[PDB]
């Protein structure tokens, strides 16, 4: 059927130039008018930009005018928002969608606005007390401590954990980076026998911490 | 630029009852809204066009009507699978005009009073040896999301230095759960003895504590 | 499109078909050996005229007639002979009923088994053989099918008998109905096409039309209806305008967008209308947005 997908997004510091890209696929480009719509992190929709290649117009938001320019190439089926001088409060996930009642959407693509330096996560253990305190129950954890940018994916004993577990949304610090944590619970009678190894990954540094969260005396 | 007032910000139902949001534009729109569906992680989900007709696919359940500049969104009998945020859009001139959106109305799953199972993690010596403590509080699966979370250190309350997290609601039991990190130099850890988190929620008040010379 | 004229497997034995050697030759027996029934074994008569006739199968409207027979063999020289059986068949326009006339049956290929022989009858051995041929142009109301044996042990199974048809299909916005597929290799059946509702032929174009081959296939579409104005192409039928759409001409285009300054549209529209105020030109078409009155 009808499908929508995205790319080009990526941390870029603050005044720089990016271009993102909608490739579609099941229809027409042509015949159908297209919008870029951004998410700032939490807070609501927001619309940036929108083109009919039919008529040639091309209408911007007052936020984004003579900073953001949208395209399209009618041969590669494709449409393109190109962003320069950008600043922090452009940081947002970019949605593309078909029509102004916006029936297909793509997936998103995350654009970033700081000055920042790309790190991978430092991996501390929430060691979990080495008996009781809570009932028949503990909880263990990891903390992720400043990374830059979003996103990081966590999971425990290579997914083969994941009753009971809850990983956080981070939050980004004052010192510019992200922070979050990862934890779960677990029987305490377990703690001697079961191994507990969180495995943090964070793709914008191709890097994939694995962490052995063991109990402390 | 038309301004799309959604109200309310949140509200909280069970399975089964109907739900009505409203959407009040500061000027004459036609017909030209629409209203979408947002699960966490997912991109929006097209529901009503032209501010009265269903997209076709979408569960008859919802119905969207008009009364002037008044636009409503309505749900018969909430189903599980409905509990996302919803936005009204209008596209008044398709494009004359800047688009503008509702401010977003989260639905959640009402359920009864659960107590937060509250933990204190100490920093770990491993990130000791990089100069900063973070000192983390948890409260594991409660209801409702309202709490106080405060940070008392040798019984001075720490205000300012203290940061928290909430999960979405949970997809098995319907609870929150929350998190607040306390972040220090090493040199102010190292001069202190007593840490504890206080959770204060109605008329209630666990606090969870350790001693550097514990364990 | 199958359609079956005649399949021995599933009256399972009910069919009395008429057998030429009275008894004690070609008979109707049941194994079940899985209940599967067939009819079957006299080698050593050495000058032997066993005929087996089926039902009078209701020509109907077919052209050429396909024959499946699913079928066992025994090896002849196993039991110290022929396998060559033969098929035949017969273009009448009357149910005679008990009419064994040899003398007009105008033999079929000679039906030969593949795969494996005897064997093992159900000891050391539980495979069988489809085979299947055909027969045509059928120009009586009526027609029948012979089976012919001089001397095998043999146990046939499965007999379906079956035509060809093209089945219906909505191509190119028009429909076009189900039809009798030809029997010979050059014969083509040219069908004319019905446009779909709130589909109209194009003036400069031609009918729709389809050709139905003699395997029972569509072929080389020619011209096609089109959704008219205020109406798009939908899977294959047409469907009005949605909402703030609108259709200016009668073309392949799909609903388009309502252009700037224009209330959103009803169903099925054919224009979008100019705003509260924004005017446009009388000679501008439809498919151009509105401007505004200085
Ligand atoms: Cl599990
Ligand atoms: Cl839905
Ligand atoms: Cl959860
Ligand atoms: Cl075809
Ligand atoms: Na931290
Ligand atoms: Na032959
Ligand atoms: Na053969």
């Amino acid at each position: 059927e009808v499908q929508l997908v995205e790319s080009g997004g990526g941390l870029v510091q603050p005044g720089g130039s990016l271009r993102l890209s909608c490739a579609a696929s099941g229809f027409t480009i042509y015949y159908s008018s297209m919008h870029w719509v951004r998410q700032a992190p939490g807070k609501g929709l927001e619309w940036v930009a929108s083109i009919s290649s039919y008529y040639g117009y091309t209408y911007y938001a007052d936020s984004v005018k003579g900073r953001f320019t949208i395209s399209a190439d009618t041969s590669k089926n494709t449409a393109y928002l190109q962003m320069n001088s950008l600043r922090a409060e452009d940081t947002a996930v970019y949605y593309c969608a078909r029509y102004y009642a916006m029936d297909y959407w793509g997936q998103g693509t995350l654009v970033t606005v700081s000055s920042a330096s790309t790190k991978g996560p430092s991996v501390f253990p929430l060691a979990p007390s080495s008996k009781s305190t809570s009932g028949g129950t503990a909880a263990l954890g990891c903390l992720v401590k400043d990374y830059f940018p979003e996103p990081v994916t966590v999971s425990w004993n290579s997914g083969a954990l994941t009753s009971g577990v809850h990983t956080f949304p981070a939050v980004l610090q004052s010192s510019g980076l992200y922070s979050l944590s990862s934890v779960v619970t677990v029987p305490s009678s377990s703690l001697g026998t079961q191994t507990y190894i969180c495995n943090v990954n964070h793709k914008p540094s191709n890097t994939k911490v694995d962490k052995k969260v063991e109990p402390k005396s | 630029d038309i301004q799309m007032t959604q109200s309310p910000s949140s509200l909280s139902a069970s399975v089964g009852d109907r739900v009505t949001i409203t959407c009040r534009a500061s000027q004459s729109v036609s017909s030209a809204v629409a209203w979408y569906q947002q699960k966490p992680g997912k991109a929006p989900k097209l529901l009503i066009y032209s501010a009265s007709s269903l997209y076709s696919g979408v569960p008859s359940r919802f119905s969207g009507s008009r009364s002037g500049t008044d636009f409503t969104l309505t749900i018969s009998s909430l189903q599980p699978e409905d509990f996302a945020t919803y936005y009204c859009q209008q596209y008044y001139g398709y494009g004359g005009y800047p688009i503008t959106f509702g401010q977003g109305t989260k639905v959640e799953i009402k359920r009864t009073v659960a107590a937060p199972s509250v933990f204190i993690f100490p920093p770990s010596d491993e990130q000791l040896k990089s100069g900063t403590a973070s000192v983390v509080c948890l409260l594991n699966n409660f209801y409702p999301r309202e709490a106080k979370v405060s940070w008392y250190v040798d019984n001075a309350l720490q205000s300012g230095n203290s940061q928290e997290s909430v999960t979405e609601q949970d997809s098995k039991d319907s609870t929150y759960s929350l998190s607040s990190t306390l972040t220090l130099s090493k040199a102010d850890y190292e001069k202190h003895k007593v840490y504890a988190c206080e959770v204060t929620q109605g008329t209630t008040s666990v606090t969870k504590s350790f001693n550097r010379g514990e364990c | 499109k199958e359609v079956v004229l005649l399949d021995f497997a599933a009256a399972g034995g009910e069919l009395g078909w008429l057998t030429h050697p009275y008894g004690k030759g070609w008979d109707l027996m049941q194994n079940i050996m899985n209940p599967i029934y067939m009819y079957s074994c006299n080698v050593m008569s050495g000058d032997q005229d066993n005929w087996l006739r089926t039902n009078w199968v209701y020509r109907g409207e077919a052209e050429r007639i396909f024959i499946e027979l699913k079928f066992t063999v025994r090896d002849c020289n196993s039991f110290p002979c022929k396998e060559t059986f033969n098929l035949y068949y017969a273009e009448s326009d009357l149910d005679y009923g008990t009419n064994f006339q040899k003398r007009l049956f105008t033999k079929i290929d000679t039906i030969a088994p593949d795969e494996i022989t005897v064997s093992s009858d159900f000891e050391a051995r539980h495979k069988l053989n489809v085979e299947e041929r055909s027969v045509g142009p059928l120009t009586r109301k009526g027609f029948y099918l012979a089976f012919q044996d001089i001397g095998a042990c043999v146990a046939l199974l499965s007999v379906r008998v079956y035509y060809k048809k093209c089945p219906e299909l909505l191509q190119g916005l028009a429909h076009f109905p189900e039809t009798i597929a030809g029997s010979d290799a050059p014969s083509l059946a040219t069908v004319a096409g019905t446009c779909v509702d709130h589909a109209v032929v194009p003036p400069g174009g031609e009918e729709p039309r389809m050709h139905c081959a003699v395997d029972g296939e569509w072929l080389v579409p020619i011209g096609q209806c089109l959704c008219q104005a205020g109406y798009e192409k939908v899977e294959d039928a047409c469907q009005a305008c949605s909402p703030g759409f609108f259709k200016f001409e009668a073309s392949e285009s799909p609903c388009l967008e309502c252009p700037e300054h224009t209330l959103p549209s009803p169903e099925g529209a054919t224009s979008c209308e100019c705003e509260e105020g924004f005017f446009r030109a009388p000679q501008d078409p439809a498919s151009m947005p509105c401007t505004l009155v200085p």
